[PDB]
């Protein structure tokens, strides 16, 4: 019926987004650089997702016969699902849902709990040590800071009486959440940098550094679903900055100049300035060592959204300012 | 502080002074401007300063424990039974901790959470003895568990310790899961958590029928939970291994608290809410098996430790028969056995970490101790004694008392198991008192002596024990009226 | 939040109030409270600075005691006062003074 | 419910658009992890806790809120204790 | 129909939590899996008793159950890593020194 | 049983519950509250009521046959 | 029929834990069998516990087992036991169990034989539909307290144990340090 | 005062968070019953 | 504000809906009745649509599958 | 302009999420008559089958 | 959306109630209440439908008066109400156009 059709509606221009998404941190990273992306596959490099997309299924795959075939393929498998079915609740305007879920935020954060499993077998499963070794390491860094997310999470909760983002967004209505709370926002960011290992915190990434990663083993189809779940995962998170901190498909002052705009433009603009600071912040900053990012995690992103929970509570509570 | 709160005033005292005493205990071990000083002495004494803090507040505001019936009575309810049962538990901590110092310096055990630990098991016992749902239940029991875990595993290093600790967490983690499963199936067939609505729906019918299937089973698993925590022979499994694993003060705490406190749930459970005489019946089998048994496997061993653990097993036994007649004279009895025992195992454990100095481990090692310790050897030979039921000593009293009960119970077969149990369990007390008084040894095992925190506890509790049955009107009158304020 | 103050046993003596506010409660310590409170400081002061010796942190004991202590005292004297304005306790002067 | 029927049948075409791009191709030791993994149960439990205490603030009152302020408090005398032990460190 | 079906799954988890403890016998750590599918079925039980009772004391306490279970399976994986750290193995043959 | 429903709003037998426990407690002998306990347990599991559909669809599946 | 389904996946999944010869292929079928059962928690129309128990059941117990597990890195024939001996002392306590749960279902639970034209609806308590979340919430934050206090003093207790037993800090290993002079001010100095 | 300094120079984001949570639990203590006095 | 104005707005339609739902069980109920006795006229000593509870307190009939509503 | 068609693939991103949600719109619009209620609950969904009920009865 | 039947019967449907619940709520609160006060004393459907009858009375007059009254808007109103399931936000100059005619 209609809903196969618009989950395909959903999964396959999320598909090209994630393609558009890795051509356009390429091109932005360049013009940071003081270079010019790709410049060469088609008008603009527009093309060059589209090539790269069929050299990765032209090229003959290789079987590492590690004793371990089901779990060393199906766990790309397992982070796309996750990445995908994330997707599947995240509005983009008054009515644009799949599932209009009253548990919204709660299903976001298990998705994101359950996926760990697909890195951790990843690793598990490859012949080498190393990957094993990086994989444990990437799992950790995000077990810490989907805790301090999950926290933000519930900062969120406090401002908002509702679970569903729809109706979170309904209240975002009046002030957008952000400038109330600019620095949960920022730590949210931080949070969902270190979630997705993009920009800081960037371990797998880090391959020609000593740490290596979790897809050092893995063949073409297998490396490439990875990087798509990851890159969906970027793109997810930027949605839920904006429908958390920026009152999703809702315009600027309510003026009727405003209102021309769908809304869904609204959205999407807001989601292409989060991956702009997503790739920003990526080209614009080092990244740190394990420890480091470990130690940050549990010691000071962890207290400050404990803290800010209390806050915004004890603000709450005290005034007649509650929903 | 709101009015209520005196309702929990103990148990919010201790509650707070275990945190505080965690938080300097952690921010003085892990100080680089001193030595990383063993802070487990102070941590301690001021353990066992609030202990005895709460133990007065408990004490003196005897009737301010009542305070918010209805707003409490859906966690806990408050009454002369629980007052009295928490004065002994707080009393049996407070030797515990008082007794176990020397360890630490000596053994070098200087991990101040072992105390932390202490306050905040007896808080959940205290929540345990005051509790009266199936969910605060739950709850105590868990954290007294989590509490003994750790207790049991906490020399890291100690093979011994380590297993204890695994098969003390295994066995407690499915004892956990079959009494839950009993919550569920009385909760699934009743329809009620609290002890009083248990009470009314219960009341009037057997649970041996047709009808409430389910609720006879939930009541079984309970009181195989319950069994298991009491160290029953079909559930004892786990009573020996930890407790010759643990350490000497962890399996002394396990042996004296957790006793009066689960008997005190079981009580408050059974005998008000489900009282029926299938209960009593289990009950009876289960003492059965824990006398024959525990005289039996104590009679073939060699080890000290393990010796006391198959003694505390058979006195559990005899409690069972206190509980499994089930009347006013039994749960008398049962009190009297419980506070005797717990009393008599308080001296022994205390002679034992007495001896702990130089590492006893067999029998044979306080051999000769007639010659070298003469006063250690009458005062250990008279607790061997109050253990047999020996009538002069302290024991005996509740030995009667407890077959008294049984006469008037009407389990003549009853009785007589125990009786005989009593006679056949009598070899390894007299083979202890022969090993300090007879043998000759070719070579003699020469034991350090006490510290004064051990020599004081253990005169005291030798002379209550040796100069009960001068006047036991005090504890029989306080363990009727006990029984008596169960129901009305 | 409903709350009921009502005791299962009834007081044996002349209740000035059921539920008195903590100030009151704080203000009608008498001297003997106060002795309470003192000596329960000061016997956890003296056990803290005597169990503090050997690990060598005096200063902190006592500090540590000290809290402990007050903690303890003001709880023992606060639960008496409140005994005895209940009625729970023979608050003789006290119902003097409200008569 | 009756909302979870397009979640399973997102999760289905999921699967089958995973499978079909593999077979595109085809056509032509350490505590610290240990301590890391029980700091999340128990930050896990913490959300767990929060997500229905956050919602339903406006129905419970200054009881609730302070129950839930000793409960963090009590889970953070734990937190300290953590980081003075030297769990957080790497 | 829907509450005999549910019954009968988790009655039929209980049993296989028991056969996995039956069968284990060298295996230790599907020993705790088995306890911790006994801790599941339990949890089950009483939310669908909630559920068909209309009462919400079964959700509280499957809730409490959660939190105990998590909290317990972290003290028993601890006990297991201090176990296999001292013995340098999980075999069952060497954790028998106690008898 | 509690009267928590398990949709915020009275239990679906609370009212049996509370008449069986008033019964309880004011009556002389507890044989006396036995058909408010009847009904309660009744509104708890359905046994008669399944009992009597369970008959009467068994009468009607037979005079078929 | 997805009832069906669901509970078959999920006794097949613990079968599968059971007699599972590798302990991460155990870890990956208990992941499974929680997915089936909040599965069957959707059914029911529990969505806050099914949530819950995939984040925490299938999140923390589950990446906790997982990582224990593969650290370990246990060989086959260190833990490895013919299964064919105890399969008659097994079916003889699972007949017993199962008897026992025909005896229980046969007295009190009386399944229901063929209704949707008979429901009553009230619409009274439909027009503010609490959520499980919402209720779950009010009740256990206003009126049951103390059975969520102390859950904290569970934790807490866990908490300690675990530093206690698994805590092992270097004794001569070099940390760093951040707050050194020439990060904090860093006079320029030159060879002159 | 000195070593209060000196502990917020070298820990600044713990002592923020502190305040931050004092400040939290402050508004309900000690200005929420003044506005209930108040009205 | 708003949501008040909707649940305002539900409850003053609510009892014309209880209306027509109770006029409907009342005729599913009556026709379930008359089947039931021209079904079960056959065998003694059997009462028309007798309640097994007691004291009257009238509830509606168990459907025996958990929570119909929600579906 | 060379900011502009650097950002030219992100415009596309937003390309691609605007025709996800406006697909999804109208294609569950076309299946159901009506735009896709958010606010939905046991009431909305009786209050919905009755309304249909009535009306294919009126017609 | 069509609000009305064949032979300009005004069907209840919920659109349409929702729109005229202030004018229910105003012209018989009296029976609303009176119906809810034999729910509350007795909950079986059979012991008093009177009083149920009498609501569904007052409500089909209500509508039947509120539709010849004024029609373009009642229907724009309930139309607007249907394509929109009965969020009172997203149709107001519908609902302001409603309420000039028919005062409440
Ligand atoms: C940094 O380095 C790297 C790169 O460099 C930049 C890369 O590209 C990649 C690989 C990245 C990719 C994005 C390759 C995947 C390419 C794609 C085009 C994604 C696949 C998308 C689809 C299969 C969806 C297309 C489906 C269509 C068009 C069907 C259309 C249906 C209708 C119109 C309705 C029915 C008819 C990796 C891993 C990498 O690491
Ligand atoms: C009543 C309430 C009133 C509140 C008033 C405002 C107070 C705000 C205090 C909290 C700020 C939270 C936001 C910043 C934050 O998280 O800092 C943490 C910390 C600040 O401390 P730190 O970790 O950098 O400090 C070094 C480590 N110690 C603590 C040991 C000295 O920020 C980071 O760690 C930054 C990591 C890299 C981020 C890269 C992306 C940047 C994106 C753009 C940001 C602009
Ligand atoms: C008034 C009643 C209490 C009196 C307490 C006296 C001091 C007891 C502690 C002590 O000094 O022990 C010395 C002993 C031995 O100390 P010592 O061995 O260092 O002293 C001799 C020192 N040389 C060899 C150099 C001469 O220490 C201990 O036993 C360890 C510390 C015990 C602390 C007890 C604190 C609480 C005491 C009861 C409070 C009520």
């Amino acid at each position: 019926i209609a809903v196969p059709a618009e989950i395909l509606g959903i999964i396959l221009p999320l598909l090209l987004g994630v393609a558009f998404l890795v051509l356009a941190e390429r091109k932005v990273m360049a013009f940071v650089q003081r270079r010019k992306g790709p410049d060469v596959v088609g008008s603009f490099g527009l093309l060059q997702p589209l090539a790269d997309g069929l050299k990765l299924i032209l090229k003959e795959p290789i079987s590492p016969s590690s004793a371990n075939f089901f779990l060393f393929r199906m766990a790309p498998v397992a982070t796309f699902m996750l990445s995908l079915v994330a997707w599947a609740v995240v509005p983009f305007d008054y009515g644009m849902v799949l599932s209009d879920s009253n548990i919204g935020l709660l299903y976001l954060f298990a998705i994101s709990s359950l996926g760990v499993y697909g890195i951790i077998t990843a690793g598990w499963s490859s012949n080498s040590k190393y990957a094993f070794l990086g994989a444990l390491r990437s799992a950790a860094q995000m077990v810490s800071y989907e805790v301090s997310i999950g926290l933000i999470l519930i900062t969120v909760l406090i401002c908002v009486g509702s679970c569903n983002l729809s109706e979170i967004v309904m209240a975002q209505k009046q002030i957008w959440f952000g400038i109330p709370l600019f620095p949960v926002l920022v730590m949210f960011f931080i949070s969902c940098l270190a979630e997705t290992n993009r920009a800081p915190f960037d371990l797998p990434e880090a391959e020609a550094e000593s740490v290596a990663g979790y897809n050092v083993e893995y063949s073409s189809m297998g490396f490439a679903l990875f990087f798509l779940g990851e890159y969906a995962n970027m793109i997810l998170m930027s949605g839920l900055c904006t429908s958390l901190s920026l009152g999703g498909w809702l315009p600027i002052l309510d003026l009727p100049i405003f209102k021309r705009i769908p809304g869904s433009i609204w959205f999407s603009i807001k989601v292409i300035l989060f991956l702009f600071l997503y790739i920003w912040v990526r080209a614009a900053f080092p990244r740190y060592r394990y420890d480091q990012l470990m130690g940050l995690g549990w010691k000071v992103f962890l207290p400050l959204s404990l803290a800010w929970v209390v806050a915004v509570s004890g603000v709450s509570v005290t005034f007649p300012w509650l929903p | 502080m709101f009015n209520l709160f005196l309702a929990v005033y103990p148990e919010i005292f201790i509650i707070n002074a275990t945190f505080i005493l965690l938080i300097h205990g952690v921010v003085f071990s892990t100080s680089k401007k001193y030595d990383y000083p063993p802070l487990v002495s102070n941590v301690g004494w001021l353990g066992l300063l609030s202990v005895l803090i709460t133990l007065l507040l408990l004490a003196a505001g005897a009737p301010l424990l009542t305070i918010a019936h209805l707003f409490r009575n859906n966690f806990f309810r408050r009454d002369n039974f629980t007052y009295f049962c928490q004065i002994l538990l707080l009393l049996s901590t407070a030797g515990t901790i008082s007794m176990c110092f020397d360890f630490f310096e000596q053994e070098r055990f200087d991990a101040f959470e072992f105390i932390v630990l202490i306050l905040l098991s007896t808080c959940s016992m205290l929540f345990m003895i005051s509790a009266y749902d199936l969910i605060a239940m739950y709850l105590a029991i868990e954290l007294q568990s989590l509490c003994f875990y750790v207790m049991a595993a906490s020399k890291r290093k100690s093979e011994f310790s380590t297993e204890a600790g695994l098969k003390y967490l295994i066995l407690g983690a499915f004892s956990s899961g079959i009494l839950l499963f009993g919550c569920s199936m009385i909760y699934g067939s009743t329809g009620a958590t609290h002890f009083d609505q248990l009470a009314k729906i219960l009341t009037g019918y057997e649970l041996a029928g047709a009808r409430s299937s389910g609720i006879f089973m939930g009541i079984l698993f309970i009181a195989v939970g319950s069994l298991f925590k009491i160290t029953a022979v079909p559930f004892h499994m786990w009573a020996p291994d930890i407790y010759e694993g643990s350490p000497t003060p962890v399996t002394a705490f396990l042996s004296i608290a957790p006793k009066i406190s689960i008997f005190a749930n079981i009580l408050r459970v059974f005998i008000y809410g489900s009282y029926g005489a299938t209960l009593q019946q289990i009950f009876c089998f289960c003492s059965i098996a824990s006398m024959i048994l525990g005289a039996l496997a104590a009679m073939a061993q060699t080890k000290v430790k393990r010796l006391l653990a198959y003694s505390s097993i058979g006195h559990v036994g005899y409690i069972c028969i206190g509980f499994s007649c089930g009347t006013i004279e039994g749960i008398q009895s049962l009190l009297i056995g419980i506070f005797i025992y717990a009393l008599m195992t308080i001296d022994a454990f205390a002679i034992v970490l007495a001896l702990r100095q130089t590492r006893v481990k067999y029998i044979a090692d306080l051999g000769a101790l007639a010659k070298t310790n003469p006063i250690l050897a009458i005062t250990f030979s008279i607790t061997m004694f109050s253990y047999v039921g020996i009538p002069p000593l302290a024991g005996f009293c509740s030995k009667f008392y407890l077959f008294f009960a049984a006469l008037g119970c009407g389990a003549y077969f009853l009785a007589s198991v125990g009786v005989v149990t009593s006679v056949i369990g009598c070899f390894y007390y007299i083979r202890l008192v022969k090993r300090m008084f007879f043998d000759t040894p070719r070579t003699w095992i020469l034991y350090e002596p006490m510290d004064r925190d051990k020599s004081l506890l253990l005169a005291m509790t030798s002379s209550f024990i040796t100069l009960f049955f001068l006047y036991p009107s005090p504890l029989f009158s306080v363990t009727h009226q006990m029984a008596l304020s169960l129901y009305l | 939040m409903n709350t009921d103050i009502t005791a299962s046993t009834k007081p044996e003596y002349p209740v000035v109030d059921r539920n008195p506010p903590f100030t009151k409660v704080v203000g009608n310590f008498s001297t003997l409270d106060y002795l309470r409170f003192v000596t329960i400081t000061g016997v956890s002061v003296t056990v803290g600075y005597l169990s503090g010796i050997k690990p060598g942190i005096r200063g902190p004991s006592m500090v540590t005691g000290g809290l402990i202590g007050v903690m303890g005292g003001f709880m023992y004297a606060y639960q008496n006062s409140a005994g005895r304005l209940m009625g729970f306790f023979p608050n003789d002067d006290e119902v003097a003074r409200h008569n | 419910m009756l909302e979870f029927a397009p979640i399973c049948i997102y999760l289905v075409i999921s699967l089958l658009v995973s499978l079909i791009l593999l077979g595109l191709p085809f056509l032509f030791f350490d505590i610290r992890f240990y301590l890391v993994s029980i700091l999340f149960i128990i930050f896990d439990l913490e959300v767990t806790f929060f997500f229905p205490w956050a919602v339903s603030l406006n129905k419970i009152d200054l009881f609730g809120f302070w129950s839930m302020m000793a409960f963090l408090l009590i889970l953070t005398i734990g937190f300290l204790y953590e980081w003075k032990r030297g769990a957080l460190d790497w | 129909m829907d509450l005999i079906k549910y019954f009968t799954f988790s009655m039929i988890i209980f049993i296989l939590g028991i056969w996995g403890i039956l069968l284990n016998r060298r295996n230790i750590l599907i020993m705790l899996m088995s306890i911790e599918l006994m801790l599941l079925a339990v949890n089950s039980n009483f939310l669908v008793f909630s559920v068909s009772l209309d009462d919400m004391m079964g959700q509280l306490f499957a809730l409490l159950v959660l939190t105990v279970a998590a909290a317990e399976s972290a003290i028993g994986l601890a006990i297991f890593v201090i176990t296999f750290r001292v013995r340098g193995t999980i075999a069952v043959e060497f954790i028998n020194s106690i008898q | 049983a509690s009267g928590w429903g398990i949709t915020g709003n009275k239990g679906r037998c609370y009212d049996f519950w509370m008449d069986f426990s008033e019964c309880m407690s004011r009556c002389r002998e507890p044989k006396d509250c036995g058909l408010l306990r009847e009904d309660y347990l009744e509104c708890l599991h359905h046994s008669k009521e399944f009992q009597r559909r369970n008959r009467i669809y068994k009468e009607e599946q037979r005079k078929i046959r | 029929m997805i009832l069906s389904v669901l509970f078959s996946l999920a006794l097949v999944s613990g079968l599968m834990v059971v007699r599972a010869k590798n302990p991460v292929h155990s870890v990956l079928f208990f992941i499974l069998v929680f997915c089936d059962t909040s599965g069957l928690l959707l059914l029911l129309g529990l969505d806050f516990f099914a949530m819950i128990f995939l984040v925490v059941y299938i999140g923390a117990i589950a990446v906790l087992f997982l990582f224990v597990v593969m650290m370990f890195h246990i060989q086959i024939a260190e833990i490895h036991e013919e299964v064919l001996r105890y399969l008659p002392v097994s079916g003889i306590i699972g007949l017993i169990l199962w008897w026992e749960m025909f005896f229980i279902l046969d007295n009190e639970t009386i399944p229901l034989l063929p209704t949707t034209s008979l429901i009553y609806t009230v619409y009274a308590g439909k027009v503010r539909s609490w959520t499980n979340l919402e209720t779950l919430g009010n009740l256990l934050y206003t009126y049951y307290f103390v059975w969520f206090l102390v859950p904290s003093l569970i934790l807490l207790v866990a908490m300690i144990g675990a530093i206690v037993l698994t805590m092992h800090r270097t004794t001569k290993v070099k940390r760093q340090d951040v707050f050194r002079r020439n990060a904090i001010d860093f006079r320029r100095t030159i060879m002159r | 005062m000195e070593k209060l300094k000196m502990f917020v120079v070298q820990e600044p984001v713990v002592a923020a968070s502190c305040l931050i949570a004092g400040f939290g639990l402050f508004l309900p203590a000690v200005v929420r019953p003044i506005l209930d006095s108040y009205q | 504000a708003l949501k008040e104005e909707k649940y305002a707005a539900r409850r003053s339609i609510l009892p014309v809906l209880q209306a027509e739902e109770d006029e409907r069980f009342v005729r599913e109920w009556h026709k379930y009745l008359a089947y039931e006795a021209e079904v079960m006229k056959d065998v003694p000593g059997w009462k028309v649509g007798e309640s097994v509870y007691n004291s009257g307190r009238w509830v509606p009939p168990a459907s025996g599958e958990l929570r119909p509503d929600i579906w | 302009l060379r900011w502009m068609e650097a950002v030219l693939p992100l415009g596309i991103i937003a390309g691609m999420l605007c025709v996800m949600g406006n697909a999804q719109y109208y294609i569950h619009k076309a299946a159901h008559g009506r735009p896709k209620h958010i606010g939905n609950d046991l009431w909305d969904v009786a209050m919905e089958r009755r309304d249909k009920k009535l009306h294919e009865q009126a017609a | 959306a069509s609000a009305v039947d064949a032979s300009g019967n005004p069907i209840p449907s919920s659109s349409v109630l929702m729109a005229s619940s202030k004018h229910i709520g105003i012209r018989c609160h009296s029976e609303n209440l009176d119906f809810l006060k034999c729910k509350k004393k007795d909950p079986n459907p059979e012991k008093c439908l009177d009083k149920g009858r009498d609501v569904t009375r007052c409500v089909l007059g209500l509508l039947k008066d509120l539709h010849q009254k004024c029609t373009k808007e009642m229907d724009d109103y309930v139309g607007c109400m249907y394509y929109h399931t009965n969020e009172f936000d997203l149709c107001r100059k519908e609902q302001q156009a409603f309420e000039k005619k028919c005062s409440l």
